[PDB]
DNA sequence: GCTTGACAAAAGTGTTAAATTGTGCTATACT
DNA sequence: CAATTTAACACTTTTGTCAAGC
């Protein structure tokens, strides 16, 4: 396995104890403030003496090394905490890495003045980071954290209802035990579904996988498409039978040229004409067109 | 088209890869969960 | 047989080149020195910064709109520690540690 | 590395291979292989070939 | 598969930012290499996902 | 971080493992963060001191 | 051949209110 | 929890319908 190498690596360093963590944290804080004092002096450019310069350059680097040692000491704890979420959603080593990020944050916020063990405080951040990573990255279609929590609650009460009533719980029972309307619980139910791989083995074997027998409902069908190319032409011919002005308003009103359904006011700029005359012309043209003498030609593309 | 004489293959120095691409995939998300539109800067990004 | 679909609604427009609309071309330069072009429409204003093919954000070549858009650096380790302790406590701890290395 | 960091450089992973081939002279290996082929007798000639 | 790469890659881009210890960064780089290998060949190295 | 293309690392022959004389098992350890490899050694400076 | 006034439902104004989403933090000890 | 997005509506404006006529 690719994980056993990590298990071997983490055994290099030994576990710490309370007082050791105490002076480690003290050294980290002292080194951070030493860096701050370095910056403060460098802002003025104050002459840090040669001996004090080396002493400070040692103390800060020792603080960084203490941070590294403290981080490396708790990898066993991180792995142990991450081991609880194996087998659902995310890979084991991904969970270990997210726990490592959580441990890094815990070390960032760890306080030694409290006198508390690092183990108790780390376990909060490590668990939080593992849960966040599992929620964000465990599904192809990403659902937000709140919806993930709602889905987990739905599953929990569904299992409880199944155990109690001893039967397939209808959505009404789920709603009653969740205090939510049937529609919302149904929405959560449908959201919780996982997509099925398009490369399955439908057919009991590998002759067809899944998609060799799926038809596109949005397919381009030739007979319709060609018909459309004719319809335009027919209209282009039919609108030619009308007068120049009568044909223009219909073309501009429906935008056969540009596509914009120009309002009457816009069409009023053809001659400064008011909306009412343009409406009258449009109605007259509509009466002319809908008569069988012209409409019978087009009465199949409906 | 219909003007081929031979087809050749070779390695890619990642300059060809950077030339082909129309943009890098910053994020892993594919599509929104309740709405079914693609997520920007991720897979399926428009 | 099984039936499927996408969100990509199809259109039967036959106008491959029937209609031509005006456009303007903006040019952007990336931080690494690569340059790209984008044919924007002749509408409103050209955006100051654009996400280019290489993934870096590039600035308009002409140069305008000096707005970093509300810079906000992340919480630094020192600023992250300043809450847990008082400044006087850190001064005292640093002084104590400097005594240890003085004795060495 | 601590003792003699100024004299030599080490690396691990794919970055190491990249850095190591960045200065790799292609001609030298071919010349050496040809010389071994014209010089070797047993399996060494086979490996060079 | 592609997604699996990104999740690793982005994580690496964060670990280098805050100066993580060498062990974590090496582990992340190993994960990234394995993910790319799976993307190109599932089962060539190790056991396939 | 850079990654190695699997096709040329594994396959018996290993195209990379033949381009540079590293043994097939040597590459596996270097690539998968198991063993260090010396990228460059300043021979002239070492001989000088 | 075409225009003004009286009305009307429909398409927006502008802000607020409700739902949704991203985010840091939990200190008995646990390796 | 604060930030972001979306519905919600009391109301304004653009737009479409009649009766009349210079």
């Amino acid at each position: 396995d690719s994980v056993r190498a990590y298990l071997k690596q983490i055994g290099k360093v030994a576990l710490l104890n309370a007082e050791e963590e105490v002076e480690l944290a003290k050294r980290i804080e002292a080194g951070l403030y030493a860096t701050q004092k370095l910056a403060e002096l460098a802002e003025k450019g104050e002459k840090l003496p040669v001996q004090q310069r080396r002493d400070m350059q040692w103390i800060c680097r020792d603080g960084d090394r203490a941070k590294n040692h403290l981080l490396e000491a708790n990898l066993r704890l991180v792995v142990s905490l991450a081991k609880r979420y194996t087998g659902r959603g995310m890979a084991f080593l991904d969970l270990i890495q997210e726990g490592n990020l959580g441990l890094i944050r815990a070390v960032e916020k760890f306080d030694y003045t409290k006198g508390y063990k690092f183990s108790t405080y780390a376990t909060w951040w490590i668990r939080q980071a593992i849960t966040r990573a599992m929620a964000d990255q465990a599904r192809t279609i990403r659902i937000p954290v709140h919806m993930v929590e709602v889905i987990n609650k739905l599953g929990r009460i569904q299992r409880e209802l199944l155990q109690d009533l001893g039967r397939e719980p209808t959505p009404e029972e789920l709603a009653k035990e969740m205090d939510i309307t049937p529609e919302k619980v149904l929405e959560i139910q449908q959201y919780a579904r996982e997509p099925i791989s398009l490369d399955q083995t439908i057919g009991d074997e590998g002759d067809s996988q899944l998609g060799d027998f799926i038809e596109d409902s949005e397919a381009v069908v030739a007979v319709d498409a060609v018909s459309f190319t004719l319809l335009q032409d027919q209209l282009q011919s039919v609108l030619e039978t009308l007068s120049e002005r009568e044909a223009g308003v219909v073309r501009l009103r429906f935008g056969l040229t540009d596509g914009q359904p120009r309002t009457l006011d816009e069409i009023g700029q053809v001659y400064g004409v008011t909306r009412e005359r343009i409406r009258q012309i449009e109605s007259k043209t509509m009466s002319k067109l809908r008569h069988p003498s012209r409409s019978q030609v087009l009465r199949d593309y409906l | 088209v219909n003007f081929f004489d031979e087809l050749r293959i070779g390695l890619a120095t990642a300059d060809d890869i950077r030339n082909w691409s129309y943009g890098e995939v910053k994020k892993p998300e594919t599509i929104n969960y309740r709405t079914l539109k693609p997520e920007k800067d991720g897979l399926f990004c428009e | 047989v099984l039936r499927g679909s996408r969100l990509g609604a199809v259109s039967y427009e036959t106008d491959r080149n029937h209609d031509l609309a005006p456009r303007q071309v903006a040019r952007y330069r990336t931080d690494n020195g690569e340059e790209f072009d984008v044919p924007f429409a002749d509408d409103a204003e050209i955006p100051g910064t654009w996400l280019c093919r290489n993934g870096l954000e590039g600035t308009l070549i002409e140069g305008d709109v000096p707005e970093p858009k509300k810079v906000k650096p992340p919480r630094t380790h020192w600023d992250m520690l300043l809450e847990r302790r008082s400044v006087e406590e850190l001064e005292e701890l640093l002084k104590e540690r400097l005594d240890l290395i003085k004795a060495k | 590395q601590d003792r003699y960091g100024e004299y030599f450089t080490g690396a691990m992973g794919a970055e190491s291979i990249k850095k190591l081939i960045e200065n790799f002279d292609i001609d030298a290996e071919a010349e050496s292989l040809r010389e071994v082929i014209r010089s070797g007798k047993g399996q060494k000639k086979l490996r060079a070939l | 598969l592609y997604r699996r790469v990104i999740n690793r890659n982005n994580r690496l881009k964060r670990l280098i930012d805050l100066g993580a210890p060498e062990i974590i960064v090496n582990n992340e780089k190993r994960m990234l290499q394995e993910s790319v290998d799976a993307l190109f060949d599932n089962g060539r190295r190790g056991r396939p996902v | 971080a850079p990654v190695t293309h699997i096709w040329y690392f594994k396959g018996v022959p290993s195209r990379l493992g033949y381009l540079l004389d590293l043994a097939p098992k040597d590459l596996e350890k270097i690539i998968y963060f198991a063993a260090y490899v010396i990228t460059s050694v300043d021979d002239e400076m070492r001989h000088n001191e």
